RNA sequence: ACACCAUGG
RNA sequence: AACGAGACUCUGGCAUGCUAACUAGUUACGCGACCCCCGAGCGGUCGGCGUCCCCCAACUUCUUAGAGGGACAAGUGGCGUUCAGCCACCCGAGAUUGAGCAAUAACAGGUCUGUGAUGCCCUUAGAUGUCGGGGCUGCACGCGCGCUACACUGACUGGCUCAGCGUGUGCCUACCCUACGCCGGCAGGCGCGGGUAACCCGUUGAACCCCAUUCGUGAUGGGGAUCGGGGAUUGCAAUUAUUCCCCAUGAACGAGGAAUUCCCAGUAAGUGCGGGUCAUAAGCUUGCGUUGAUUAAGUCCCUGCCCUUUGUACACACCGCCCG
RNA sequence: AGCAGAGUGGCGCAGCGGAAGCGUGCUGGGCCCAUAACCCAGAGGUCGAUGGAUCGAAACCAUCCUCUGCUACCA
């Protein structure tokens, strides 16, 4: 059954072409699993067929969807990235838009010295975690002189 | 793989292990003398005397020789036991354990290029390499790494029995690379306090004598350690044969040089 | 070094030895010659009347 | 910790083995067929069910945890 | 029918 | 003769016997109404489902809570100097439910930071008796009580069906528990009633469990740390992110060395729910039910405790004393 | 300059080709009312350097270097 090839290399990622095709697809950044159905919902594909048993066409149909989410009719509030900080826009970055838009905003913090920028800066927690007793990487001090 | 030509250890024997888990009456430990089957070796039998920890006698991943004292040679029930051992044994199992790991690793490069899906086509080999190789000199006490060797100096007895292609080429091209030299250890142990200054030619002559019914082209190793000395490392055979090359060599030597002015040495 | 199993009903039960007070002392009959008897230490609870076990009939334990 | 393989969908010989395992087998299980073959298990499952449609075996139980099968309710 | 058990602002 | 033990007080287990109930019910029919034939029948009648509506019907089994009753080693058989008592068994709701209360003499135990209980000392207008800001949260590291996990005796998505102890509008103080309608994916918002409480939230539609679907031995959809962006509520104020919701990121961890804690029957453990603190608010603690085992009926070995005899150069009492 | 031995964890060392540990020390923890003894975890490695053989070495071969003992003691 079904002996054509498998595996598909979707945009700078290797999707594995055996997992169910909901499950496939996350294995890109900034595509978690609720953002995943979503998708395949919107693309009408069927949701019992793994990687390797979508031609070539139903692909770009995924892919337009998961990059213009905001035209197939994926509301506002799905997207991971908000009323974007420096020009109001509303998307998902997908998958190296991920990391630069991480960089940027650490970027942005540290340019003011924000308190979060210099926590970032010192590689501590920045949330308002007790630093006590939890982290801990380093080694271990001894009392003798 | 199998190492020997029994699958089960038998009473009485001497058996490398590793030790694998220290268990609640005993420690199930590896059989690498023998093939994978467990064995279990009873907490009572570790020392002869009273323990203050267990990690100090016993820790997983410690070669180790014991002694298996019973079986069920059906159920599969490998008894073993460590009070019951002399470091001479320790010995004599050790090193023809190291022996055989490197005839397990040899015959392994034929299963490279012909068979290999089947750990069994290993026993395949195995039966007709190493149960007749040792077959015979079991006897006087040889193995078939000495069979090995008798074959790679004079390869006379694997052509004498059925002949394989590219085996015999894994055969030699390691065995005489890890057969290699036998180092030689006879040197002149002359010495002479000269009295003629024709002398330096004498020397000359019974270099030129060192080695008798030979001929003027065959190298030897000359050592000027002593300048009153006259040290040669001989006819290079393999430290076996040129016994007769320091017997009677060095007589020429001191009664030339006694011969012209003066009594000398012997 | 081969000896057939034999098996004992227990008669009594005389006290808890061991150093814990674990193992348990009891006189057993032999049911096929009633007239022989021996002391031996059990492990788990023994009640009265039921049939043992033993591997050895010939020890005879004295004590913890 | 290793790497059992196993596939999603079947290869011609594997295809074979399935129609010709039914009578070879007193116990058809899910699980016992993912690892005789190399089956992932969700597509066992789904060769079992097609192999049912067919009357080829017998379903004796099926739960929501564990199925099972049997051989052919002869010999 | 007895391994080892020292010391105290 | 006195105290402690015991007796005692509360609680759990049994009454189809008593007392008596629109702030608890049940059965009946007076009913009637709805619905299906679902069975005789046809569809009514015979019946079946009702937390549908009634009764100025009958009663107290279920509910509530008062007075009494019941268990005493009382009966029967063994072991007991025939005593004091122990063991097994019968009848039984039950032959050992769980707590509270507790002596003499002490400890240089804890507390002056609970107190308008308090001696002495200190400071007393440049205050050690008030407002604004920061800290108690600061992180190379050592330890303690814990929570969630390492998955298939499982995770996810639907479906089905069961509790018990409780609290609730606040006397300054200034806030309570929430039904039902509507709006929003969600947290939440607006509107309009009940409750000072067996009366309303509420027949408290609790989780595990139960039934059916996807995944497949892969750090995987196990696990959910860390981090980016956005949306609400509390408040005078949320940054060092109070709490809460959404998309996204996806670390260690594959049953844990030497050691060591708790536990005997509705107990261990799994599982959720109320009280306390509480403007907002449990990974805590104090209680409540719910599914509910394995192993024991013992001993003095280890750590300790009580009684007698015995030894001591100890009495600040072996954590003692003391020799070169 | 020569002979012999050695070069591996801070230090003493084991390691007869299928390839990194032992004793001690250091850091930390366990046990006890404490402290030593005793128990366990962690870190620490160009296996002297350079080439070569071998399917493969720390190990075998060759050259050089560095320590130690003993004679040589040498314009
Ligand atoms: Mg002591
Ligand atoms: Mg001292
Ligand atoms: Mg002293
Ligand atoms: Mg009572
Ligand atoms: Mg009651
Ligand atoms: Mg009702
Ligand atoms: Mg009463
Ligand atoms: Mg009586
Ligand atoms: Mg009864
Ligand atoms: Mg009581
Ligand atoms: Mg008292
Ligand atoms: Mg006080
Ligand atoms: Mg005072
Ligand atoms: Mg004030
Ligand atoms: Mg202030
Ligand atoms: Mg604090
Ligand atoms: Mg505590
Ligand atoms: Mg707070
Ligand atoms: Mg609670
Ligand atoms: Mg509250
Ligand atoms: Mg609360
Ligand atoms: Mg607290
Ligand atoms: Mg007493
Ligand atoms: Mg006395
Ligand atoms: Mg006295
Ligand atoms: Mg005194
Ligand atoms: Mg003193
Ligand atoms: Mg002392």
């Amino acid at each position: 059954p079904e002996k054509f090839q498998h595996i598909l290399r979707v945009l700078n990622t290797n999707i594995d072409g055996r997992r169910k095709i909901a499950f496939a697809i996350t294995a890109i950044k900034g595509v978690g699993r609720r953002y995943a159905h979503v998708v395949l919902r919107k693309a009408d594909i069927d949701l019992t067929k793994r990687a390797g048993e979508l031609t070539e066409d139903e692909v770009e149909r995924v892919i337009t969807i998961m990059q213009n989410p905001r035209q197939y009719k994926i509301p506002d509030w799905f997207l991971n990235r908000q009323k974007d900080v420096k020009d109001g826009k509303y998307s998902q970055v997908l998958a190296n838009g991920l990391d630069n838009k991480l960089r940027e905003d650490l970027e942005r913090l540290k340019k003011i010295r924000a308190h979060r920028g210099l926590r970032h800066f010192w590689g501590l927690r920045v949330r308002g975690q007790h630093t006590k007793t939890t982290g801990r990487r380093g080694r271990t001090v001894g009392v003798s002189k | 793989c199998r190492f020997y030509q029994h699958k089960f250890p038998e009473v009485e024997d001497v058996v490398m292990v590793n030790v694998r888990s220290i268990a609640e009456m005993g420690a199930y430990v590896s059989l690498l003398e023998y093939n994978n089957i467990e064995g279990m070796i009873l907490l009572s039998e570790l020392s002869r005397r009273r323990i203050r920890s267990i990690n100090k006698l016993i820790r997983i991943g410690r070669n180790e020789c014991v002694v298996v004292i019973r079986v069920d040679k059906e159920k599969g029930y490998i008894d073993l036991s460590k009070r019951r051992v002399s470091p001479e044994e320790a010995i004599k199992c050790e090193d023809k354990f190291t022996k055989s790991k490197t005839v397990y690793s040899i015959l392994r490069h034929v299963a490279e290029v012909l068979e290999y899906t089947k750990d069994e086509q290993l026993e395949s080999l195995f039966q007709r390499t190493a149960w007749v190789f040792d077959d015979k000199y079991k006897r006087p006490g040889y193995g078939a790494y000495d069979a090995f060797k008798h074959a790679v100096s004079d390869p006379s007895i694997l052509d004498s029995l059925d002949l394989n292609e590219d085996e015999r080429e894994v055969l030699i091209n390691n065995i005489n690379r890890r057969l290699t030299p036998q180092a030689v250890k006879i040197r002149a142990d002359i010495e002479v306090a000269c009295y003629g200054y024709e002398g330096i030619d004498a020397v000359k002559e019974a270099l030129r004598a060192g080695l008798n019914c030979s001929t003027e082209t065959m190298p030897i190793k000359i050592n000027l350690i002593a300048p009153p000395r006259y040290v040669m490392t001989t006819t290079t055979l393999e430290r076996t044969e040129g016994l007769s090359v320091l017997n009677q060599a060095m007589a020429v030597i001191k009664e030339k040089i006694e011969e012209k002015r003066g009594v000398f040495n012997v | 070094r081969v000896q057939p199993i034999k098996l004992a009903r227990v008669t009594k039960v005389l006290g808890r030895t061991g150093s814990q007070g674990q193992c348990t002392q009891v006189r057993v009959e032999f049911m096929d010659d009633t007239s022989r008897s021996i002391i031996r230490n059990v492990k788990g609870p023994v009640r009265e009347g039921d049939v043992l076990t033993l591997l050895e009939s010939e020890r005879e334990a004295r004590r913890l | 910790r290793d790497k059992l393989n196993n596939l999603v969908l079947f290869d011609k010989a594997t295809y074979d083995k399935l129609c010709k395992e039914v009578p070879n087998y007193k116990l058809i299980t899910p699980a016992v067929v993912s690892e005789r073959l190399k089956i992932r298990g969700s597509l066992a499952r789904a060769a079992l069910q097609e192999l049912l449609s067919k009357g080829l075996i017998k379903l004796v139980s099926k739960h929501r945890a564990q199925v099972i099968y049997t051989r052919n309710t002869k010999g």
